[PDB]
């Protein structure tokens, strides 16, 4: 998956080159986003103050006759969407 | 029952 | 602390005295003291930082020092004031406006400092004793007056074994927000040694009270206040220049909020400069923008290079000087750089010459001078590093003059191309 | 601060009558006595898609009566600055920056009640029930002055474990928004532990529910822009950050049509109030025919807002059309949309006095010699010049000991800064070696 | 935090005019991109025939 | 007090001043003299509500500012709501997330409306009591006239009980969706029948259709999020669609109308799509203004009169505007000031009319706030002559100010 | 073996280490003038101190400039980094001109870095403890160390590790019998697997299983990485790391792909200079090569000329086949080389000469050799003949359809009729040129 | 293919009870153009993983 990152691929070990080819020295320095939130949560804290102007509920509801099999998939997909990423969001908390 | 105790003493440096 | 030597890497500051005299050759400048007089005014008028939004236009041929006079500018003036370098055609992006990009650069060079008094606990862990059954223990920290106990709580345990710290190790603890910090290993930190360690990199004990106050600073600048505040993705600073901030409430909110930050003294301000090389490739639109961007209270002071004169303005077909129009060279204060003469030439060269480590001979000197003074100061000057060379190839102690002579013969300067351009050349 | 921090109004008398000298302003009586007209027919609120066209020379002032039109209306009306050059936008149209900045020149005044929970909690136990998800949340809110359990939605139960909170501790609730805070844990569990990694806040006082008032200022633009972006919550529309995250290039659909009608259904009701600001648009000469155009149904709207360019050009060709020429750089087409307003080139006298006002507000104490000395300087040069070289001067005096400026400072200050005369001059002279 | 959420009030016959069971072509039989993922080139070439 | 729509440049229009056989009236409903053109428009008005004929587009010329807008808005105003009147600036088209034929043909869409109509049966009233067993519970609804019970369903009873369970609520509930909105605490309580069917009736544009059916979540009307709509299924099975649902009973389309102001921004490329969008039988009519003579269209170097090219022209019909006189220019600002709270004298109408036939019609009319409001500074009641005076002398205008440029400025 | 490319027989600039050119050597014949100039540089580039320079291979359409330009390459070796670039390469539609270029500039900059683990590997065998006293109250003895068998192909060794990495151990969950990988600068453990010396007849279980962990129990082994700093600027600008949904975003193109000045300054170069001043990597400056130079726009060289005067860039060999020509983007400015006379002070010139008929019959029967092939003494006059009248490109050129047809003809070496009729069966520019002009 | 669609709740507690063959067969001589084969396979359709945002 690491095409041509600096950092190396995952190595099942030391027994071939991937793992013998790459340096921790080199890895670290790569910051991932979650570094990246780590190292600037001492100014998030303080300088993180910008108020919207107005606030809008969900996006927009529908007004509709519409046929059952509608709003049952949308609360599927929406399920699913929350099950697989909100888990992923909980580091934005923080800025949210 | 299953009581862990963590430590970490300085030897006499 | 290897970073090689630029073009500008042998001026450290103006070569100016306390009363902005300019020295003939202190400081690594040399010559051009009314221009170096004009930069120590600036200096001093943007390190007291009470006005905003002041101009100032380096115009003067090329190769005579505008560039150097600004990189002086920004040694003189050192860390803690923002500097900010860019070239006119820089702005030119394709994913933000031109008037976006040179806000970007105005708000870039504002500096907002939060002072804080956030107290800790610096001193060297003896002993980390805990129970689990919620787990429970204590800490030993020691410094070199005195020693005291702790008992940890629950996340206090938990972010010490997340940190992993363990005895002998000098740590600093945020009573705040218990953030950890390790800072070494202490002579005690000594493992003894038998098992697989790898570290023995000690050091000393912390000194002084055992739980101080000491002040922290965080210094951001507007420019990276308002991309964090941008949208939840608050890592655009390094992530990647995405851009584009309205100027709805969040700029104004910005500005705002540090107006009464400056007003109750949290943070107030430190002003910056902006030096603009090459400002000849802003476009109509950029100079009729700039003309009320420097008419805001938290415009920095900017500093705009200058070689051409009487020139079309770029995007139109006005004829206008410093290729600026008029309605923008108002604003302006335009101070005027001269070619340097035969001593200054010789005395740039030397200067030059010893900052890159070569040593040359008198003669070296004087033909390297006559070359100087018939063609560009830049061209002398790049022929130093070239003569070297050879001088280095022959196993030399000191440049001489059939060295420098070798070299001119050898390379050609742009006088000399076109005179050799004599063929078609496929035009 | 500098360049616009001397003017704050247009020192009119009660008569609308253009005083001499006041209010940080001297000499520009017709302009400044018909820029008063412009503001009271702002004040009135009664009118829309009004324009006007400060016109002159560089530095006469057209941008100190712009502002000072602003300090007059207070900061209690929108006034939104913006640069022709702002159109020009690489992620939205160019029409669109020129209708968005419109909507937000003009503003609305609502009071409303928002409700609130707070108090140290005492237990949080969540309701559980087969669907099998969490049914609700039974919280215990502890305050100074009572207490209270009350039940909350899973979705503040979540917001509390994002929170990382547990019983015991403070949090700050609000059911409009559903925004959870965690304070910190109350400070009588401070003493449990030597030190921790936890924030400490006293009991929240008062009632444990109150409901407050607040009377907040948010521009139509807002609005437009909350509906257009929404990020609210409940959902997972947090994907906002990469749907496709520019400026959301509004539509007129919705800006026309949903939000007028929900302010309008505001203020007929006692809960709004219109407040329309003022639009001052500096720099129109490089607006593109396209939205010179525009500007004539943005003017011809009955919605539009009091707009005031600023004309700095004699007769020049039109931008975006390379082969026709207008007065002001603007096509007759919106000049006859406007009331031009004319803005009198400064004689010697007056700008003697704007030198002395601008060095009073930049805290200078210069002679009179020095100040009668910029008065020839100023007539050999611009005034935005011969009041540019002010505190260089005070710098230098500083620098020599002096309490004040003499003739010799100036003189050193002008000697070392050139003008953009002087440097044309230079240039022309030198014509062959500039480049 | 605004209130009147601006619900479309659109029609009721559009919610969906595509949807029509016995008026669509079996499209699966022209589905090559669902192969690339799922479907191995030994299954193809050498098994089914 | 103050509402969003204020008084502006034509909110004194209030439609076409037409007798029952289109026959301009000297002076009715705002609109002032231009009889000719005012007559012209009555017929494109009306075979507009006729709808038969598909595909017209008539241009309208004449001097600079003579009514050009005017007669448009009220050709709008005289077509009323329930009839899409889609007025667009010649550059509204040129965008970036849409090409300007894309931009050109969103707007023929929008001018596109189609009628459906359907009965849904939908209650109103207030709540007296909920319960709830953990799941089916039980509610109880009244009306100032009669009281029931409900046995509700899961999501029913779920809905109800997201809100204050006890009494207080006057709710809603569309039996088709179940969607609830509590109007306040029992605002009054509704008077007859607690549930009555009631009839809806939609006039849905193309464009609305086509952005409701073209994605999941398709409802990006809201902020243009319909990037290049697909012709390929989008919207030619839009169009089958729509003319099946015609001829059944199901629904009937009503072609709107298009107002492109100032047209000579579009360019031979706008022009060569218009050339066959206006011959589709789903063209809506439009109507298109211009300032300029004979000059150049914006793409080549072409001299075209308008700025519109021939094989276009040829493709419209032209209505001339002639310039207004003394009475029709004082009839026009005594019109303004009766729809602003202005006041002016009989000396002051005539010198103001003098005014605004020196140099031009907008020149007085803009003048004419700004006397009022100078009136108003010296404690009067009227607007006199004086007045007018000292705004003429305040204000300029664009001929007198192009001619005080005996001082020379940036270029 | 690869493609014989048109510069696959250049190896070197074949100077004397006076300084002085040689005849024919590393493959380049005549250009001496150029040559030593273009050496000069080489050690001006050997010397990574005094950088921010550029020089400028000006000449005719083809002379030696590229040759000699990537011959720099050869002298210099694959050790330092030499990042070529033409003109054209610089318009971007996802991406600013004047970001291209700052990527090229700080990514022709390498980075050696080197570091040194140690490393274990051996199917475990056992793990017992190291019972002690208690250091408190009598609740019971503790343990000291945990001893564990390691067993490989070379022996069965007893090690000795620590109570936290005997509950790293235990929250990892691996049994006795299995491969596991220690370190003990981090300290981190990683399961490998089961050994293949214990692998299963039926058992379907993939776990890219371990093989016999031959070697050493304990092997120490250093790695030397070469990465670039425009490498650690795109790893820091779009990070690819795990579950932390601003990541996530991987399945976007992601344009507006443009770095910042504040990272590119307060991030990845505080850790570079750290790492060399505390001796873990040592810095390689590197060339930039520019060819089609005139290509680039005002703008393009305005931006040039202010970062070469940078601390930081590499050097850079810009290469330049027009004479005086207007330069892009500006409406009517004629300077020469397409160059501006600005950049022109700014950088060095050499004067690519042009060839003589012995010189390109020289490079003829280099190319011939390179190409493989068997030329004769007539054919190779012949071509020197109808070269000197065309450019040494179309001479050249006429060696492989010349030698197909040899080949087809039942030849082993290129003969005189076949390169005359190959010069009959295909023109060059001057020859279409004329029917070109001949014919409407 | 398998495309249940739940078109709703019978009339007899909601849509009326279909009144035909449940076993509808008839043959779909309908037409379709060669672009909206490329159109169909430009982008993928499906979802259960991280392929749903594309939608
Ligand atoms: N007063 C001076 N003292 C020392 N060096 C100078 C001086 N003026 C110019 N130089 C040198 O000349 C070289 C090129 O001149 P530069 O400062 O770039 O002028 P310009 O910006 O007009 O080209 C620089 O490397 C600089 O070090
Ligand atoms: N009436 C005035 N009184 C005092 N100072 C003035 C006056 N008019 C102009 N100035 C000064 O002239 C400078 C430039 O004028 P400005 O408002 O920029 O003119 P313009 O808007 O035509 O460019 C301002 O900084 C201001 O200090
Ligand atoms: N016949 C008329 N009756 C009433 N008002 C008119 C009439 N003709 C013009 N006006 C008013 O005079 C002004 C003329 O401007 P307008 O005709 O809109 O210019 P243009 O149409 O060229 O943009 C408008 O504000 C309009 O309201
Ligand atoms: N001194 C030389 N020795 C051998 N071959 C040469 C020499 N000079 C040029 N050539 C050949 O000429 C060909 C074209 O040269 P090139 O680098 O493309 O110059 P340009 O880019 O100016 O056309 C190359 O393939 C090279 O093999």
């Amino acid at each position: 998956q690491p095409v041509a990152s600096p950092i190396g691929p995952r190595s099942p070990g030391p027994s071939h080159p991937t793992f013998w080819t790459y340096t921790e020295a080199a890895h670290r320095a790569v910051l991932f986003p979650q570094q990246r939130l780590d190292q600037l949560s001492e100014i998030i804290e303080r300088f993180i103050f910008v108020m919207p102007p107005v606030e809008a509920p969900p996006p927009s509801l529908h007004a509709c006759h519409p046929p059952p099999w509608l709003a049952p998939r949308q609360a599927a997909f929406q399920e699913q969407l929350a099950s697989e990423l909100w888990p992923r969001a909980r580091p934005l908390h923080r800025i949210v | 029952g299953p009581i862990i105790t963590y430590h970490s003493v300085t030897v006499p440096r | 602390r290897i970073e090689r030597i630029g073009a500008h890497s042998h001026i450290r500051g103006l070569g100016l005295d306390d009363a902005l005299e300019p020295r003939q050759a202190s400081q690594g400048m040399v010559g051009q003291l009314a221009a170096r007089r004009a930069a120590g005014v600036v200096l001093e008028m943007i390190r007291e930082g009470k006005i905003a939004g002041r101009a100032v236009l380096i115009a003067g041929q090329p190769g005579t020092g505008k560039t150097a006079i600004a990189m002086g500018m920004a040694q003189a003036l050192g860390p803690d004031t923002p500097f900010t370098a860019i070239a006119g055609s820089e702005i030119f992006s394709l994913e933000m406006s031109k008037t976006e990009a040179l806000t970007q650069a105005f708000r870039r060079s504002i500096g907002v400092r939060i002072k804080e008094e956030t107290e800790i606990i610096e001193g060297e862990v003896v002993e980390i004793q805990i129970d689990r059954p919620s787990k429970v223990g204590k800490l030993t920290l020691k410094t070199t007056e005195m020693e005291t106990i702790y008992d940890l709580g629950t996340k206090m345990i938990e972010s010490l074994t997340k940190d992993k710290v363990q005895a002998g190790d000098v740590i600093t603890i945020d009573k705040a927000t218990g953030k950890i910090s390790k800072l070494g290993r202490s002579f005690t930190r000594a493992r003894d040694y038998d098992a697989m360690g790898s570290q023995t990199k000690f050091v000393q004990c912390p000194d002084g009270e055992l739980q101080k106050r000491k002040e922290v600073v965080h210094t951001v600048s507007l420019h990276e206040i308002d991309v964090i505040n941008s949208r939840t993705q608050g890592f655009l600073a390094l992530f990647s220049g995405d851009t584009g901030e309205i100027k709805s409430e969040v700029r104004e909110q910005i500005n705002a909020k540090v107006a009464e930050w400056r007003e109750e003294g949290k943070a107030e301000i430190i002003p910056g400069v902006l030096f603009i090389d090459e400002v000849h490739m802003l476009d109509i639109e950029s100079f009729s923008f700039l003309n009320r961007a420097l008419e805001s209270d938290m415009a920095p002071v900017l500093i705009m290079a200058t070689n051409r004169g009487i020139t079309r303005i770029r995007g139109t077909s006005y004829q206008s000087p410093h290729g600026i129009p008029i309605d923008l060279l108002d604003r302006l204060l335009i101070v005027s750089t001269t070619p340097y003469s035969e001593k200054d030439t010789k005395q740039i060269l030397r200067i030059r010459c010893e900052e890159e480590d070569v040593e040359m001979s008198e003669d070296a000197y004087t033909v390297l001078t006559r070359i100087g003074l018939e063609t560009s100061l830049r061209y002398a000057i790049q022929l130093i590093t070239a003569a070297s060379l050879v001088c280095r190839k022959r196993k030399g102690t000191e440049v001489q003059v059939d060295d420098i002579k070798r070299v001119y013969s050898l390379f050609l300067d742009e006088s000399r191309s076109t005179q050799y351009m004599k063929e078609y050349q496929d035009a | 601060i500098a360049s616009h921090s001397h003017v704050k109004g247009l020192g009119l008398d009660e008569s609308g009558l253009a005083k001499q000298a006041a209010s940080g302003l001297v000499g520009q009586e017709n302009a400044r006595e018909a820029c008063g007209v412009i503001v009271e027919l702002i004040k009135s609120k009664k009118m829309a898609g009004r324009a006007v066209l400060l016109a002159g020379p560089p530095g006469t002032g057209k941008t100190a009566l712009a502002l000072a039109i602003a300090q007059e209306l207070g900061s209690k009306v929108p006034f939104c600055p913006m640069v022709g050059s702002e159109v020009y936008s690489t992620e939205i149209k160019k029409t669109e920056v020129l209708m968005e900045n419109f909507r937000r020149a003009i503003g609305l005044r609502i009071k409303e009640t928002k409700e609130v929970y707070e108090g140290e909690v005492t237990e949080l136990t969540p309701c559980e029930t087969e669907n099998k998800t969490i049914s609700h949340v039974i919280i215990g809110l502890k305050t100074a002055k009572g207490t209270k359990q009350l039940k909350l939605d899973p979705s503040i139960f979540e917001s509390l474990q994002k929170e990382r909170v547990e019983a015991g501790d403070v949090i700050y609730i609000e059911a409009n928004s559903g925004a959870v805070k965690r304070q910190g844990r109350c400070d009588t569990y401070a003493t449990e532990f030597d030190l921790e990694a936890e924030e400490y806040v006293p009991l929240p006082k008062g009632d444990v529910h109150k409901k407050k008032e607040i009377i907040q200022d948010v521009t139509l633009h807002d609005l437009d822009v909350a509906n257009a972006r929404p990020q609210g919550g409940q959902d997972i529309l947090s994907m906002m950050g990469q749907l496709m995250k520019p400026k959301k290039t509004e539509i007129t659909d919705k800006l026309r049509g949903e939000i007028n009608k929900v302010v309008n259904k505001y203020i007929d009701q006692g809960i709004a109030e219109l407040v329309p600001g003022v639009l001052f648009v500096d720099e129109v000469h490089m607006l593109d025919i396209e939205c010179f155009t525009y500007l004539h149904r943005a003017l011809e709207s009955s919605i539009a807002p009091i707009v005031i360019f600023a004309s700095n050009r004699g007769n020049c060709v039109i931008r975006g059309t390379e082969d026709i020429t207008s007065p002001h750089g603007i096509p007759l087409d919106l000049l006859d949309r406007v009331m031009i307003i004319r803005t009198m080139l400064y004689t010697p006298q007056e700008m003697k006095q704007i030198i002395k006002i601008r060095a009073q507000t930049e805290g200078i104490n210069i002679s009179e010699e020095a100040l009668n000395h910029l008065g020839e300087i100023g007539t050999k040069t611009t005034l935005r010049y011969s009041v540019q070289l002010l505190t260089p001067a005070n710098l230098l005096a500083k620098i020599n000991g002096k309490d004040s400026i003499e003739k010799e400072h100036v003189e050193e200050i002008s000697e070392l800064f050139y003008d953009a005369k002087s440097s044309a001059k230079i240039l022309a002279d030198q014509q062959d070696k500039y480049m | 935090i605004t209130p009147g959420i601006c619900f479309s009030t659109a029609s009721l016959v559009l919610r969906a005019t595509d949807v029509h069971p016995l008026q669509r072509i079996d499209m699966g039989r022209f589905d090559l991109i669902g192969l690339e993922g799922r479907v191995s080139r030994y299954e193809a070439d050498t098994f089914l025939p």
